[PDB]
């Protein structure tokens, strides 16, 4: 099959520049062209620019040009893209692509899983595991706040997994520069505070694995 | 230059059914038109490409046309495997421009959510920090207005909110709204409370707590 | 104008 393996995600401080990799494997790599697509996660997806490895060519998208930059090496098939200048508005996932002639133009037949790119000063720093107890009927809901860790992911199970019907773990927003997420998990009154039910919440990237118990009151 | 507008960012469909994707240029493109399917997991791949007529080894069930601005994606006979998100590519002119993307998601019936509001906790505020959550659970359709009073009026800063994609078991949607203030601004105030507006009745749902009865 | 690969 044609295969193209990205970059591992990146982390950076604006001001400051990167770049990704798009290895090509199965196909001859200067037959054809690679282009750049930006996905933010806001709305839809942007053509970055684009080159033919053979020819050394490239073609930006004149809002990222002079920011971006495309290369190529042949000697391993591998496809360049670099970030200068860096801001807030360059954290996105990008994705590379073949593309292929047909009638009188192109478009892309394969893709690579995509790279995320955060733009951020913030350090590996483990969340505080916040408990979230009701305050002062036949079935209750309880939460924990997962807040200011960096950088992502995060695992949050409840009771160490035999909890696990009635979770609903949230996607993590960015606020502060740091990550914040929740978590609910709805039990039966005759299990809480009968019983105990704790959030446990590991963060690989601080090496940190909180069990923090859900107690009465605040 | 051309942009497409995919005019539906959201549709929603069962199972079987004949799904209808559109996706209109600002301009003629001579059918130079294609078809991505990105799926929740990241990762894209085509469909059909050229004036929307050609297959690229995908299921029949997939089929393109359109011929001027207007174009479309037909999943006739639709499928799990199917709910993904949909972008139109023109590549008529540089530079190149996708459409905003039209997500399916699976019908299923109305459902209101559980909501649950929750006071700072202990330990968060003796480190000076106040967080207020609440979460609105298995609700469908998945739009929802969340509003925040403290002391009885509207709140907008420190609001962030989170959204669950639809649910593989149910078909519902989740979301977590929380405020954030400092432990002054909080110990400042009594009454929070958080409003669900969804059309699921006419009245918001409302949870709410006060500081004093704490 | 100017060079492209398919379009302006």
């Amino acid at each position: 099959e044609v295969q193209l393996q990205q970059s591992g995600a990146e982390l950076v401080r604006a001001g400051s520049s990167v770049k990704m990799s798009c290895k090509a494997s199965g196909y001859t790599f200067t037959s054809y062209g690679i282009n750049w697509v930006k996905q933010r996660p806001g709305q839809g997806l942007e053509w970055i620019g684009y080159i033919n490895p053979g020819n050394g060519y490239t073609k930006y998208n004149e809002k990222f040009k002079g920011k971006t930059t495309l290369t190529v090496d042949k000697s391993s098939s591998t496809a360049y893209m670099q970030l200068r200048s860096l801001t807030s508005e360059d954290s996105a996932v990008y994705f590379c692509a073949r593309s292929v002639y047909y009638g009188g133009s192109y478009y892309f037949d394969y893709w690579g899983q995509g790279t995320t790119l955060t733009v951020s000063s913030a350090k590996t720093t483990p969340p505080s595991v916040y408990p979230l107890a009701p305050g002062s009927n036949s079935m209750v809901t309880l939460g924990c706040l997962v807040k200011g860790y960096f950088p992502e992911p995060v695992t949050v199970t409840w009771n160490s997994g035999s909890l696990s019907s009635g979770v609903h773990t949230f996607p993590a927003v960015l606020q502060s520069d740091l990550y914040t997420l929740s978590s609910s998990v709805t039990v039966p009154s005759s299990p809480r505070p009968s019983e105990t039910v704790t959030c446990n919440v590991a963060h690989p990237a601080s090496s940190t694995k909180v069990d923090k118990k859900i107690v009465p009151r605040d | 230059d051309i942009q497409m507008t995919q005019t539906t960012s959201s549709l929603s469909a069962s199972l079987g059914d004949r799904v209808t994707i559109s996706c209109r240029a600002s301009q003629d493109i001579s059918n130079y038109l294609n078809w991505y399917q990105q799926k929740p997991d990241g990762t894209v791949s085509l469909l059909i490409y050229y004036g929307s007529r050609l297959h690229s080894g995908v299921p029949s069930r997939f089929s393109g046309s359109g011929s001027g601005t207007d174009y479309s994606l037909t999943i006739s006979n639709l499928e799990q495997e199917d709910i993904a998100t949909y972008f139109c590519q023109q590549g008529n002119t540089l530079p190149r421009t996708f459409g905003g993307g039209t997500k399916l998601e699976i019908k299923r019936a109305d459902a209101a959510p559980t909501v649950s509001i929750f006071p700072p906790s202990s330990e968060q505020l003796t480190s000076g920090g106040a967080s207020v959550v609440c979460f609105l659970n298995n609700f469908y359709p998945k739009d929802i207005n969340v509003k925040w009073k403290i002391d009885g009026s509207e709140r907008q800063n420190g609001v962030l909110n989170s959204w669950t994609d639809q649910d593989s078991k149910d078909s519902t949607y989740s979301m977590s709204s929380t405020l954030t203030l400092t432990k002054d601004e909080y110990e400042r105030h009594n009454s929070y409370t958080c409003e669900a507006t969804h059309k699921t009745s006419t009245s918001p749902i409302v949870k709410s707590f006060n500081r004093n009865e704490c | 104008p100017y060079p492209a690969w398919h379009a302006p």
